[PDB]
């Protein structure tokens, strides 16, 4: 039932802002009480977590991007977005959005990513 | 934050063989390890969550177990279809991290 | 168990640790042939095999060589690929006479450490009841040396 | 509720954890069992009252 | 009290092995005394010698 779809500019020039939008379908973004995540893969390299937003505006980020990243959501459209400033060659990657579910456990809620979108490629070049 | 070391970097095994891939955490991640299967061209699929529970729809040939700082992914009866990079995810803290990815080739 | 009368510190704690171990790879860390300044061939009747005095097979009882006991030193950087279990101990003679014929030095100590371990022990030289024919005791201790750490 | 133990207190840490997990299982069991037993009786209660 | 200063007390059995030394130091007075006395105990098993 739950699907995540993504879109964006495709091409970003160096020193510009990268902006991607994920549309959530079949899962109300504001009611589930789940966390929404951004993840990416640079060529060659493995999965890197970017950050997440709660159903409300509480947002956390991967500290390596603390000077460059912002995440937000629009409840009205069931959409998530990612914004990265000062984009460079290192930011070329397949970007993915994902839903974070959980298992109640002995140590507290045990989180995992079940639904992933197809993702999209962003190329940074001159 | 908590770093994840995944090993082997790559595997090669025949159809019908059983293999293992392991995760080692730099800290105690208390049963909060998830395993993912990434086939080329696709977003990673969840196989195992909370160390040993299979995700619905995951073939019974997949299993795993572990405890603080050390977990294992076991894949028995490997089929031609089980070609993927496998990844270690640590859900214990907020700045969630992943291991390097093990590349398993099937013969 | 202990062929040479003794004690093992945090023994119950080690046995607990072993409930999380399925396999050990025994690794030579400090080959006994490196102790060029010490006798590495000692032993006792209590551990004897077929009448020949002997000792524990994975450990080196370091005693005086010639007329002295140079400070014994050694270390290991744990490049084995995983956390390692290291066991060592301290001899406790039942008389000053025994301390002197084994080590020359009497006011001795054993000092061991890692990035997290910091211990210093001294021998207790005293009369005790005989166990397995010996009035002496040997005390064992252990630590886990973490990865890339040095003991 | 939370307690910290040193690395030489694994036996005690495990005892503490087992105790807490044990009580969680007992109370989770009691909470779920009570809800299920009561829901069965609640529905029988209502059908009984209409009858 | 003892003449000797660098003293020790050594006690043992087939299972007990302890050595203690005195701690000579200024402490607050309790019951009028600035001194302290430390007690220890062991169970001596049957036919064992302390
Ligand atoms: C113990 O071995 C490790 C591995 O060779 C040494 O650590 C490396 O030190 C160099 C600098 O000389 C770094 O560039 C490497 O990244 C380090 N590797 C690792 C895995 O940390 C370590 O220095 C050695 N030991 C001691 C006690 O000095």
């Amino acid at each position: 039932q739950v699907q995540l779809r993504e879109s964006g500019p495709g091409l970003v020039k160096p020193s510009q802002t990268l902006s991607l939008t994920c549309t959530v379908s079949g899962d109300s973004i504001s009611n589930g009480g789940l966390y929404w995540n951004w993840i990416r893969q640079r060529p060659g390299r493995g999965l890197e977590w970017i950050g997440y937003i709660y159903y409300n505006g509480v947002t956390t980020y991967n500290p390596s991007l603390r000077s460059r990243i912002a995440i937000s959501l629009e409840t009205a459209k069931n959409q998530l977005s990612l914004r990265l400033s000062s984009v460079s060659a290192a930011d070329t990657a397949i970007y993915y959005c994902a839903r974070e579910g959980w298992v109640p456990d002995y140590g507290g809620r045990n989180y995992y990513l079940d639904f992933w979108g197809q993702g999209t490629l962003v190329t940074v070049s001159s | 934050d908590i770093q994840m070391t995944q090993s082997p970097s790559s595997l090669s095994a025949s159809v019908g063989d059983r293999v293992t891939i392991t995760c080692r955490a730099s800290h105690n991640i208390q049963n909060f390890l998830n395993w993912y299967q990434q086939k080329p061209g696709k977003a990673p699929k969840l196989l195992i969550y909370a160390a040993s529970t299979l995700q619905s729809g995951v073939p019974s040939r997949f299993s795993g177990s572990g405890s603080r700082t050390d977990f294992t992914l076991t894949i028995s009866s490997l089929q031609p279809e089980d070609f993927a990079a496998y990844y270690c995810q640590q859900s214990y803290g907020l700045p969630r991290t992943f291991g390097q990815g093990t590349r398993l080739e099937i013969k | 168990g202990l062929c040479y009368p003794g004690s093992f510190n945090d023994y119950e704690e080690l046995k607990h640790l072993l409930s999380s171990v399925k396999h050990f790879e025994k690794v030579k860390i400090l080959p006994k042939d490196r102790w060029t300044q010490h006798t590495t061939t000692g032993g006792s009747r209590a551990c004897a095999v077929s009448g020949n005095p002997s000792f524990f097979r994975n450990m080196v009882w370091l005693t005086k060589k010639g007329s002295n006991y140079p400070v014994a030193k050694g270390s290991y950087n744990n490049t084995s690929g995983e956390q390692m279990l290291i066991i060592w101990g301290v001899h406790h003679p039942n008389d000053e006479t025994e301390q002197r014929t084994l080590y020359q030095n009497v006011g001795t100590y054993v000092s061991v450490g890692t990035s997290t371990l910091n211990k210093r022990s001294t021998p207790d030289i005293a009369t005790r009841p005989k166990v397995n024919g010996q009035g002496g005791r040997m005390e064992f201790s252990w630590t886990l040396l973490d990865m890339w750490d040095t003991i | 509720v939370g307690k910290e133990f040193s690395n030489l207190e694994r036996r005690l840490e495990n005892l503490n954890k087992k105790m807490e997990d044990g009580f969680l299982d007992v109370w989770t069991y009691n909470a779920e069992l009570l809800v299920l037993m009561e829901n069965e009786r609640t529905l029988d209660f209502h059908d009984s009252n209409v009858k």
